[PDB]
């Protein structure tokens, strides 16, 4: 991955997933990402994108 | 026995009978309240941004 910017263009703190974030990215080839938070402010839906 | 309330009465209230009655006094103001069930408040990505 190279040139990617993370928005919060929608959240609220409710139980269920409340809040969607977009990511701006160049990468240098198509493929699976494990995208993952290592601290523990949120809790991501998909474990690959 | 003067004009009526047609033509008399303040703030350009239409004297109407049967039902005796007066429309479109302009003074003073009516105060709305809505109850709006959560139901129908949608999320901020459906909508344009």
């Amino acid at each position: 991955l190279s040139a990617a910017e993370c928005t919060l263009n929608e959240c609220v703190y409710s139980s269920d997933f409340g809040g969607i974030a977009t990511v701006k990215y160049s990468a240098s080839k198509s493929g699976k990402c494990a995208v993952h938070v290592p601290s523990g402010t949120a809790t991501l839906k998909e474990a690959a994108v | 026995k003067a004009p009526s309330l047609k033509f008399t009465a303040p703030f350009g209230c239409e004297i109407y009978t049967n039902p005796i009655r007066a429309e479109n006094c302009a003074v003073g103001s009516i105060p709305l309240a809505f109850d709006i069930p959560d139901a129908l408040f949608t999320r901020v990505s459906e909508t344009p941004t």
